[PDB]
């Protein structure tokens, strides 16, 4: 503020972390194996099933349904950058291609419409600010209705 | 390939109570020197130590090995560190067992600790031990996984209308065990009614956060006679690891195991089945041999572990708990010291807390004692089953 | 024959009734804002929304009409830019994942940034420098409007994206005319968060800025095309309020039938750079082939952009399977004034937060 | 008819601050590193009464003075240190030029490539026939938006350049262009912040992900479009925050040092921001002969890059017959100590609310 | 700033850490063993030589001599909060009671007087600001002549 | 039972950064290259012992299961080791005990450091000491080595030869690294001695970089399937002492007989104790050593050679000045170039030592000690807070 | 002691810098510095029934070397009663310590029995007057004591750039990524 005395901070994030993960967070990019066509998310260097080094980027399905959901209403567990919205609706989203993404549901226009198995689609939203002052953007899911 | 026995085990009492007056160095010395007194052994007799904590991000204290050794005054005895969530002590115990069994060290001390009050808000830090780029940095806490895991279990196993009763029954049974255990945090408190517990937070299944350090002394079998009258041996132990990411529970091509159920989900922990099957084969027992057990309890996560441990069939853990089966006269007593709900929970110290109650059980010293217990098993998970540790102990 | 190929829009779902703002501040008449100005509620920006969030949504919705499109140019028009150095259009380009080799920059001129960027894209395609181009006009006026400001009750946010191309055009680009000057009616100096007015709100402030530049641009384009107000089926103005296009029409010789199709901001408020583009979307959503459209936008510190369009016969096949803007505006969540101030980060909170609630 | 640059002008602050003055105060970097490797021995200082619009209109007016009686059809100001975050600063410069009111006007912003981005837009307006001519301005005050104690403070400067695009009396033809972009937050300034900030520690690792990559992609992309190699171009112009940068990129891209040297100017100016690629082109255009081929590639962080290829026309000889070269303009300089420089650029933490000038 | 959006920070120090260490940092309090009379710094719970839990606090001698010193002039190795003073003179201080403290020398009035074996005294100075916004004070040493 | 190293590999040029790949990609690169050398399938690994500085760099904690999934060996367990520069040295000793205990037959041991994920990794380094009394006070690891170097030269009368000793030690690292292909300073011209005396840190400054390394441990009876010439582990020792730099001079907590009375930073009491325990466990004395590896930074190499028993107290400077650590010398040191020439990633450093010794015992090193039958790795964490001595022999 | 509401210098809550209520000059001194100081001194002397001539030493607020002399001339004290207390020629305005630091410099040379009159001024506005007598124990005290003046000889010189840097007067980034970034 008015006294520009540096304050101690152990960890300052370099831009490289999010720079390498632009594909995964902005475009929901996973990985697919060339030998067996098994798909994973998040991206991985080594295939799991056949254990081949040959793995290539894969665009996960941006549509899906809610496998399981649980509201986050406890203020003790509110994280910095996410305490403004109460409650956050956490949910596991079974995409159209079978993969499951751990994210949250936003813009709930109708409370009655939201239930288990309801169709949702991926959207890009703002997340907690980086330690290097850069805005962090990543995926969230809204009801596709 | 020699045998290893536990001569002594102890931890700071009331682990669900915070110890804001002592540093973590003071806290660690307390549990170790109380355990050494129980084993009739000098602190210099320890040749190495295997200790564990969540990570350098809590107390801002890194490379803790040598600081632990100097804190205990065993220099130059080495200290081996393990940073593995709630299984930090379970992995430190397994590390110590491998150190004695290898013959490189004759007497080892294995423990864990968590001094969470050194962090302003320790609950936010916890998420730093996952797939942080895709969960921690997105606002996904560890408590979220257990909340979703509890939801999927009740929803796919036909427990609709009974969700509040099952959670309250498990939570109430933990209070019953912890009321008469002096080291438990909820010790001496009155037992809330079942209807009161259903209206409480998390339907009475919320754990008690706190701080504690514990440890156990492992020694070579031939040396065990000098330090203890009744030693507890290690039949077998297994440690397994899968992706921290919560989504991979439903889709895990990396994990390779046979006989795993096709419908793997958060309700059916695939990694927990694998770890149990490896440990049971290695320990030479089936699930039907367990006389008393210890699992990680938080919301409905205890139910998921009982089914993965082989105590009851898939989807039957809830009905098992409702039938008073984990009571002292029940088919299998579960968390006889009170568990994380009654005894308390410090993530770094959780593994030792499990061994200690199992250790006391096999020596007939537990406050709620299983009559004629011969086999004790500790089920522990780190993150949401990213880590999983199953340890088997027998008294003879 | 170069013009708009497809379009998409992005609107925040949270709504704040105008009465809520009046009861707290008591700084203006409710009858004036609801009836004269024509705004009964405004859009509330959530904590996880900004120019890029709404902008990439509108851009993604426009590109979804053209599957597999390769982006050759992307210009973001905004005056409430999340970055004062470095271009946010680069981030939106990254999120679309339609290619890296593209003309990219941030265009800014208050409410005409959206149209000014539309003129950029048009020039690129018409000059053959690219085969297609993406224009985005987005603004978070509600984020950059101070609490207690007279215009707080009708400050909103929105994003509109229009793809310029030569293949399957739904609205041709006939000609355009633009003007500018130094008229400090509204200014936000560097470092200031809130947009500020250069003089008292009223008809005097509108005559020297909003009405002056709009008339000059509209006349300039019509004289170039030898056209009069009667030749255009629709007219689209800057729409900070519902009253602004109607008031500008009466001043310019347009009839109310020519304005009403473009009116959308009854429940959104001032959408900033997107208001002339969102108004064009509301017009294109029900237009018949052949109809002529004149769009004139106004940006303060003033200048104006005039653009004339012709709806092609391909508009019929476009509207068969598409969601109209009026339907998009149906989805809304209501919040009180206390929540709206929390979502938009307008509480004076501690510089350094130890925990979220401490 | 050929469309290209008709005239140009530049505006540069006269105040200079020796690099050694900054190092002695902060002791945050090696003096030999900046003076010898980086190549900046002194940097430009912003007076209290000048900024982007001051330098811009000065650069803009100087180019319009070569074309008497000109009427402005379009004016685009490219800058990342914009005096206004809302409203266009270019509209102010339009009013100051007094050469017309009816013009396509906006502010273009993309870090160091805002100048060329505005140059590309003006080219598209003229080539598409939407206007008959167009005026592009690349300006920046990096020194104003660089914090004291920043590693890059010793070579942070300011400058403005303006180019007139037209179809009559063209001195430099516009052949083709190529642009790319990506989300590489190597240097960023969020809204509300005054100072440009770095995304990672300075070094060759930070260069490889942003400066080297985007320049290479844009350059090779353009040269493949025209089917030319580095040997076809007589001059090459890169981003010139430092004298070392155009040389380093050439070595990386395969241009010999002789193609770079004509564009060097910033030894006594420092990082000129969006004007550095255009100022380099001006120093090239001051001495070029007819027929020479110029390849210009710019860099803006949060990264994107712009590649533009030019040919010098026969009109260059008539142009420079009565012209002040940029090198001559760079001789006029006033020296200040570090104390005065901090006072001039408003970097002292002074009272929020000042009762008098010195109270 | 003008936008009060929470910024991510993995670690926020509790005030407890410095609270328990006031004796060590403000008053240079180590530990002394009662049974064998051996002293250490920093404070410890277990005596090292005799291994007795009977240990009590001990006020180390606040005077001593410079055992070894090395200037820290490298800007790459400058730490946050300590970058304003260049160069910092790091030193190992042999206290008069025989213990050795690792700290730095400040207030160097005469450069010629600063050499190995020079007498110094402990002083209280400001250190890096805490993660919890509280100012941090701890010991340093100046030449004692 | 006996354990043998069948393969060891690490990412090339560890002193140079790899900003393009994540730390997962970096770990897989060394792991799967090492598996190819040993002719073994990745699913054959039963457990892993890996090491990194701490969760503060990449903000990734509880890394075990992430490593197992990254390698694609789940459900195989990964045991984490966070012990400064000796993270790989400690993790290798962890794998040795897993195989020797018989609980696991095949174990992969390694370490990594992805320093570029932290904005300023150097100021984070101090987070692994007595943080309250040095990290929070502005005292880094680099301060300790500078003081230790100053006390060594000053206590042992090297006045006037300090720049020469450090430059002679530094230039020997440059000469070794020039013909080592994986070294960072590979292929560079050799600077003159006088040029190095005027350079930074008198030429003894190490090269900061990032790398991942690993070595495969297997039980003795299974070793013949995977390699023709396996390298065995004679003995290893690990010792823990107070992180605080002042305790080197006065440490009654350290109980070890026969220590010199003049313990300080110039005479490491912990490094002597660790060396003696390892030498006894391996059944060899200092005269048996044919080639060694030390943690080289400023004069810390000199102190380590004396604590290792290679030369008397104070002789290392004169030993290095007489060209003793050269290839023709009495005992070659850091034949791959060391931290000055090969480079160093703090977590990966232990494997970087073992790999060269592994290569040297098989006759495969580029600067080859002829007939080397034993190799010794000296590694320290903090300023001798950790100390790790591992002895490897080919017979 | 005396006080009043004279806002000649003020620092509102949240302000870092002390601000003046009016332009510097002799007029500003008369309403605050001169008024309150005269009021407190005259009030004290009337209580003690003493005149300026009875005191060996006088101690005023010492924002400047000139302030005690001008106040003394105003209140009727000859220069020799002031000069022992002066120290701030190379220190500047020492704030709340200026009346106390002036007394210390007086006590360093004082003899037993000597009378000291101390009158301090704090803007905003108020003045504290205290009268002292030197006991016989001062002789023993001064036998082993480092005088203020000897301590004031130790100094390290800096330029304006460093001084502004040392005192955090540069407008730096609110959030600093590293020490120099
Ligand atoms: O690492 C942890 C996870 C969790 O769910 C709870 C806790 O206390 C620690
Ligand atoms: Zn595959
Ligand atoms: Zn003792």
């Amino acid at each position: 503020s008015m006294y520009p005395e540096q304050i101690h901070r152990m960890t300052t994030a370099s831009m490289l972390r999010e720079w390498r993960e632009h594909g995964g967070k902005y475009r929901l990019e996973g990985s697919q194996c060339e030998e067996c066509n098994e798909i994973f998310f998040p991206r991985r260097t080594v295939c799991g099933a056949c254990n081949s080094l040959s793995v290539k980027p894969y665009r996960c399905a941006r549509s899906g349904k809610i496998e399981v959901m649980a509201p986050a209403e406890n203020p003790i567990l509110a994280a910095m950058g996410y305490g403004e919205t109460v409650p956050r609706i956490m949910a596991m989203v079974r995409l159209d291609d079978g993969l499951v993404i751990a994210s949250e549901i936003v813009d709930v226009c109708d409370q009655q419409q939201l239930k288990v198995g309801a169709p949702v689609r991926m959207v890009i939203r703002k997340h907690v600010r980086e330690s290097n002052l850069a805005w962090q953007y990543a995926y969230k899911f809204v009801l596709d209705i | 390939a020699r045998r290893v026995a536990i001569v002594s085990a102890a931890y700071t009492p009331k682990p669900g109570s915070s110890r804001v007056r002592q540093t973590f160095k003071e806290m660690i010395v307390e549990s170790a020197y109380k355990a050494l007194k129980d084993a009739k052994m000098h602190p210099r007799e320890i040749q190495a130590v295997a200790y564990g904590y969540h990570g350098e991000g809590i107390s801002e204290y890194g490379g803790l090995g040598p600081t632990i050794s100097d804190a205990l005054g065993i220099s130059p005895a080495p200290t081996f560190m393990s940073t593995a969530n709630c299984t930090s002590s379970s992995v430190s115990f397994q590390m110590g067992h491998q150190m004695v069994a290898s013959g490189e060290y004759d007497i080892v001390l294995c423990g864990g600790f968590e001094k969470m009050t050194d962090h302003f808000n320790y609950a936010e830090y916890i998420g730093s031990s996952t797939e942080c780029e895709y969960d921690y940095f997105l606002g996904i806490s560890h408590t979220d996984a257990f909340a979703l895991a509890t939801a999927e279990y009740f929803q796919k196993f036909g427990y609709a209308g009974r969700e509040a009763d099952v959670l309250a029954t498990f939570g109430r049974q933990m209070r019953i065990y912890a009321q008469n255990t002096p080291t438990a945090t909820r010790y001496g408190q009155p037992i809330p009614s079942l209807e009161v517990l259903k209206n409480s937070e998390a339907c009475g299944s919320m754990l008690a956060w706190g701080e504690a350090s514990g440890c156990a002394i492992l020694v070579a079998e031939h040396l065990a006679h000098k330090y203890t009258d009744k030693p507890v041996f290690v039949r077998g132990c297994a440690y397994t690891g899968v992706s921290h990411y919560f989504g991979t529970r439903f889709h895990n091509p990396t994990l390779h195991h046979p006989g795993l159920p096709k419908d793997v989900g958060m309700a059916v922990s695939a990694n927990s089945i694998a770890c149990a099957e490896i440990a049971y084969k290695k320990a030479g027992i089936t699930a039907k041999d367990i006389d008393v057990a210890q699992v990680y309890d938080l919301l409905g996560a205890g139910l998921i572990q009982m089914e993965s441990m082989g105590i009851c069939g898939k989807g039957q853990a809830g009905d098992f708990v409702l039938e008073g089966g984990i009571a002292l006269d029940g088919q299998l007593p579960l968390n006889t010291d009170g568990g994380n709900i009654g005894r308390g929970h410090a993530s770094g110290c959780d593994g030792i807390l499990h061994i200690t109650e199992l250790f006391r059980q096999l020596r007939g010293e537990s406050d709620n004692q299983v009559k004629g217990a011969r086999i004790g098993v500790s089920q522990n998970l780190g993150g949401y089953a990213a880590h999983n540790s199953v340890i088997v102990l027998s008294n003879d | 024959k170069i013009g708009i190929v497809s379009y998409g829009a992005g609107i925040p779902v949270c709504r704040l009734k105008v009465q809520e703002v009046i009861n707290v501040w008591k700084n203006t008449d409710l009858k004036l804002v609801e009836e004269n100005l024509g705004v009964t509620e405004r859009a509330v920006l959530q904590p996880d929304e900004d120019v890029i969030t709404l902008g990439v949504l509108a851009a993604q919705r426009a590109l979804d009409k053209v599957p597999g499109h390769q982006i050759e140019a992307l210009y973001l028009g905004t005056c409430t830019n999340p970055y004062d150095s470095r271009a946010s259009a680069s981030i939106i380009l990254e999120m679309l994942g339609s290619g890296y080799d593209a003309y990219c920059a941030d265009v800014q001129f208050a409410g005409k940034s959206g149209t000014s960027a539309l003129q950029i894209c048009q020039a690129l395609v018409a000059s053959g420098m690219t085969g297609s181009a993406l224009a985005i006009g987005a603004d978070t006026i509600n984020r950059n409007t101070a609490p207690g400001d007279l215009t707080e009750s009708y400050a909103g946010a929105g994003a509109a994206a229009l793809l310029i191309g030569s293949q399957d055009v739904i609205a041709e680009f006939d000609a355009s005319f633009s003007c500018a000057a130094d008229v400090a009616d509204n200014i936000r100096p560097q470092g200031d968060r809130y947009i500020r007015s250069g003089m008292g709100l009223g008809s005097d402030k509108n005559s020297i800025g909003l009405e002056d530049q709009t008339r000059r641009a509209a006349e300039g384009l019509m004289a170039k095309l030898h056209t009069s107000p009667a030749d255009y089926d629709y007219v689209v103005f800057q729409q900070n309020l519902v009253s602004t296009p109607y008031s500008l029409a009466k001043h310019l010789g347009f009839n109310p039938k020519q304005v009403e199709p473009g009116i959308y901001a009854g429940n959104v408020g001032d959408a900033g750079s997107a208001s002339p583009l969102l108004g064009l979307i509301n017009v294109l959503d029900q237009a018949r082939p052949g109809q002529k459209i004149l769009l004139v936008s106004y940006g303060f510190g003033a200048g104006s952009d005039a653009i004339a369009l012709t709806v092609t016969d391909a508009i019929e096949q476009y509207q068969k399977h598409n969601k109209p803007l009026r339907e998009l505006l149906e989805s809304k969540i209501y919040v009180d004034y206390g929540t709206s101030i929390k979502y938009e980060f307008k509480y004076l909170r501690a510089d350094y937060a130890l925990t979220a609630y401490l």
